[PDB]
């Protein structure tokens, strides 16, 4: 499929800017999970970044690791997670889903299989945190066998060659977290979405305004599920509230 | 890219997010440079020498082996300033993060032998110490969490994920993430992210070279067999090393066996896990089926490391290297003996490497083998531990 | 009458009940005749080095001293098999024992450090080891006591008295009075009757010649001073013996102060104690004016021995060597500054020495002095004591 | 005085064995102690051998160990003990009384003062446990030029040269703890007692059949003092029985 550059094409035809909000599948539960990612798509964001419970998150902060807790304290396993996505992909046929993934996740039972596995839910792409671009081969190419875009972070000192590799190793889009925004269109790379501390409407126009295609809040909105744990009711009404905010300011 | 081989055969590699590369290209650029330095190899022999204590003694059991055609020796690192062989590595990556113009260390530790290693250097040395340590071990762990801290080291407990070391080795890493230009992962074993485990080696490979010396001087030839514990695999990937390319000694890992291998509960992956990527490496590790990674379980706090360095599975998969595993049990069998036989003291780590040779001596009491146990660490540690259990068995 | 002099100046002697006597005469006959034989030195040396792990290092302490003209080295005991210089005489005299055809042993112990070296040596050697400790401090050291049980040593408590070191020390004396046909009195200290203090220098002596070949291969000259802290005064002659015969090398032994002297409550007979005669010998005692004997208070378990031996109260007569006390507050001050400047856990016997060259160094910090301090033993065993105090004090 | 000398010479006219009882002076009390001591006297005890409270005493068994545990729960000081010789003394003008002492107590405050104080007291003998005849020089001066008899213990195997010693250095009698008895007639030694063990009226006789002078019970009137600790009255009669029997068994 091509629901990346389908979407990308139709935001550049409104001069948008993308949201991208980012969740842990079954945080705080499967069900209230399905509720929180129907919320974030009827309240406008443009794709979803969804990442898959793993016991040992060395990539990420507190707020996803307490997610992460989150799931597993509802039995959430990588197999519920995929029958969740195949669940959301059957009521939203054109938002791009991505996944990010843990690496033993994705190789425990067969790089192939997984992205295989990912293909047949309907995924769109794959950002495995702990696979830099140097051990990235296999992933990338299993990814592309089964229509899958390998996204890949691109860190602020990224040098040259790293510029490059992102540039040419990627697709859907690039994870960043202005030379470097020029450098990237520069080598062709997938668009980029500036990611890291878009947690303001502020911050979302500051992106587009940069040069990048969009922003993707990586933490933002777990804290608004952390916070209203107390009452699923409250949580959606300020989800909504959050990302109709965010989206609104990728508007031109 | 790279300037050395990131890999062991399919182990090993540098499966970190894209942030800590320069990291590790950094450190492993220092690492080879400073490995051709001989000012920086004369710093590290001073500081092993009049400080650690090296060269430790390799000593003849020969109360333990009466009556059977074993000879055994136990290299003595349970001698080395610290009482465990954690020091020698943590005074070449102290040395390490100097020569980088590093002044501050994290480190992460289980049994807390690693952490107060780290705290020791860091003090000598004159870098700011700072220690993830899983919360259910700084709660089982207050002494060495006091030594940490009177050497004037910051300890930060970990209570994420199951607050064991697989936690501390997160947070670490998460850390160093974001303070690398500055502060060096001081990491405690052969495992990790390419270059921690061939670091880890060379700072840990002077067991193995004075084992042959002291074993060609004492014997006139070499071992059949050197036999060390292996929790993460530093201390016997430091025994192995010369040896390595001595076809005809035997280098025998032993892993533990917990409750037993057939009970679950074990810290045997290496033999009885499944290969993962996890910790910035692709190795044997303790994981569900479904890929979550789980805990190591040993009556030693020190052999909790849930995967094991990937030089070891490489080893492993060639034939060069044999691993086994000995269990609660039996590491306690050889504990006792020890102080018994030979009023020696080891730490229950070390017990698993001595409790395998015990057996390779029992079960063929007419072969003739000459032996030698890396004695890891001192078991002070202990005492609390053996007296409890001993007591609880009646 | 006997073959070497049984006293220092008026210090020393042989006052025992007449039935102890052939077993100091034959003791002494074999002691003499073990050091004018290569081989019993040969298999002592071989202990030293391959068990006990020997040599020691000499360890330069330049965080603690900069910006003073002092150098200041430690003398590392506390990397001896073991945890202290114990270990030295304990072999010797082990060795002594078999070599008159002697199965068992008999010793007393305070902090059970030398307990446990006994233990270990006897366990060793395969002698049968009985360990006197008064009922106090049996219950203040369990974990010295269990060290001492898993190395075999039967522990038999004393209630007698004031159940402390001097109870224990009578109780031995007591038993080997009916059994030295086959046990040997394995003494923790230079003191008692001839010839444990002479005994225990001599099998002591290795601290000091190691020091002096160590400080000449370093600095290319002798200490001004080597500082020792004096409890019953095995570590101290240990480390004085070498350089008694080198009149610009300062022989300084310390005294614990306890709370203070003033207060009375401390451990330092030599310079505050009276001479008299007990356990053996004419020395200086901690003693009500009575003539009754009493203990010696230190917070250090191991400098609890009333009295002092003989050699010392007599280098202290004719100013060869010179005696001070530090107080329990200095001791603890110097356990911290090594933990944090080196990270080296110093004992708090140590300590005390240490302490008094801090003293010496920051007095006079322009003073030119190389100094060494002997680092008696390792502290692991008092980071509970430590912890308390400083918890305690907020 | 010649005490010692004037008692062997009447029990040899009666051909008779000397029966000596050991007490630690002060055990239980003061006054109990002095009530214990008249009534050995009374009971037929020939001569006396009395200790001094010490701390260590290091060639002492438990009976006495107890015994000075006692005294000095009672406060019991070598000051005191003199008083209670003198009492004692004025009280029983011709047996002789020695002293069991530790050399520290001795020493203490210089030996010629105690022994001076000895010989104040009225005091016979002082055997120091812990001064073997090797180091007895400056004591056995110190005793003869008080008119103190000094006591050595004669060990079992006292080789030759030991007897010799023990002959020559002692006097009042040798502390013995056939051959023995016999060299030491030979070298003209102070009459041998035999002491250690002796707890029972047929190790009396034995004593005196052996060649010795007579017995001396070191502890068994200790054991009796410790049984009776409840009953002061029951403790008396008990001690006037034994003691009697004990010197009865001593007759021809
Ligand atoms: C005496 C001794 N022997 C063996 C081991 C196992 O590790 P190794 O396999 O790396 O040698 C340890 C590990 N200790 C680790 C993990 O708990 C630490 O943080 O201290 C040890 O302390
Ligand atoms: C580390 C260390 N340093 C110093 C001393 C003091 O004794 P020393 O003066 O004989 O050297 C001791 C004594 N220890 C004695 C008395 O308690 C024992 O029985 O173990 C010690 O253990
Ligand atoms: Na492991
Ligand atoms: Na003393």
């Amino acid at each position: 499929m091509e629901r990346y550059e389908n979407l990308f094409a139709q935001l550049n035809d409104r001069r948008e800017g993308a949201f991208v909000p980012f969740v842990t599948l079954g945080d705080p539960g499967i069900e209230q999970s399905l509720k929180i990612i129907d919320t974030l798509i009827d309240a406008g964001a443009d794709a979803l970044e969804l990442g898959v419970p793993f016991s040992d998150p060395l990539a990420d902060g507190p707020t996803i690791q307490n997610a992460n807790l989150r799931a597993f304290a509802a039995g959430v396993t990588p197999a519920q997670c995929f029958e969740m996505l195949a669940i959301i992909r059957e009521k939203h046929p054109t938002i791009p889903i991505g996944l990010l993934m843990y690496a033993n996740l994705v190789f425990n039972n067969g790089i192939d299989a997984f992205y295989a596995r990912c293909e047949q839910v309907g995924v769109d792409s794959v950002l495995v945190a702990d696979v830099p671009v140097e051990e990235s081969a296999p992933f990338r190419q299993a990814a592309l066998r089964h229509n899958i875009a390998p996204i890949f972070i691109c860190p602020p000192n990224a040098d040259d060659d790293l510029l490059r590799q992102v540039a040419s190793y990627g697709r859907g889009y690039t994870y960043l977290l202005h030379h470097l925004i020029e450098k990237l269109k520069e080598y062709h790379a997938a668009p980029a979405l500036q990611g890291f501390g878009i947690s303001s409407p502020e911050q979302v126009s500051a992106a587009v305004r940069a040069g990048a295609a969009g922003a993707i809040s990586g933490s933002a909105i777990v804290k608004i599920i952390e916070k209203n744990l107390a009452s699923p009711k409250q949580m959606l009404a300020e989800l909504r509230s959050f990302v109709s905010a965010m989206k609104a300011a990728s508007r031109a | 890219t790279t300037l050395l081989n990131p890999y062991f055969g399919e182990f090993g590699g540098m499966y970190v997010p894209q942030i800590l590369m320069p990291a590790l290209n950094q450190l492993e650029e220092a690492f080879v440079s400073a490995q051709k330095d001989p000012e920086f190899q004369a710093q590290f022999a001073d500081l092993l020498k009049n400080y650690a204590g090296r060269p430790t003694a390799l000593t003849k059991c020969q109360n333990i082996t009466a009556g059977t055609r074993t000879t055994l020796y136990l290299k003595r690192e349970d001698l080395l300033h610290g009482g465990a062989h954690k020091t020698n590595q943590v005074l070449g990556q102290a040395l390490l993060a100097k020569r980088m113009g590093k002044s501050e260390i994290i480190a992460e530790t289980g049994a807390g032998q690693h952490g107060v290693a780290s705290a020791l250097a860091s003090a000598l040395l004159g870098l700011k110490c700072r220690i993830y340590m899983g919360a259910k071990d700084v709660e089982r762990q207050s002494p060495n969490v006091f030594r940490m801290r009177l050497m004037g080291a910051e300890v930060i407990p970990v209570h994420s994920g199951s607050a064991t070391l697989k936690d501390a080795c997160n947070e670490a890493l998460r850390d160093w993430s974001g303070s690398y230009e500055t502060a060096h992962y001081m990491l405690g074993t052969a495992a990790g992210p390419h270059p921690y485990p061939t670091i880890v080696r060379e700072f840990q490979r002077m067991i193995g070279e004075e084992t042959k010396a002291q074993i060609l001087d004492k014997e006139g030839r070499l071992p059949d067999a050197v036999i060390a514990c292996v929790g993460g695999g530093s201390n016997a990937i430091g025994m192995f090393a010369d040896f390595i390319n001595d076809t005809s000694v035997g280098l025998i890992g032993v892993e533990p066996g917990g409750h037993g291998i057939e009970t679950g509960e074990h810290g045997a992956p290496l033999k009885h896990g499944r290969v993962g990527i996890y910790f910035g490496m692709k190795a044997p590790m303790m994981q569900t089926a479904d890929g979550q990674i789980e805990e190591s379980y040993s009556i030693s706090a020190g052999l909790d490391f849930p995967s094991v360095g990937p030089q070891h599975a490489y080893l492993n998969s060639i034939g060069r290297a044999d691993y086994v595993s000995i269990t609660d049990d039996e590491a306690l069998e050889a504990f006792k003996t020890l102080c018994r036989h030979e009023g020696i003291i080891p730490a229950l780590e070390s017990s698993h490497a001595l409790a395998h040779a015990l057996k390779m001596m029992r079960e063929q009491p007419e072969k003739e083998q000459l032996l030698v146990v890396n004695l890891s660490g001192r078991g002070d540690k202990d005492i609390f531990t053996v007296h409890d259990i001993l007591k609880a068995r009646g």
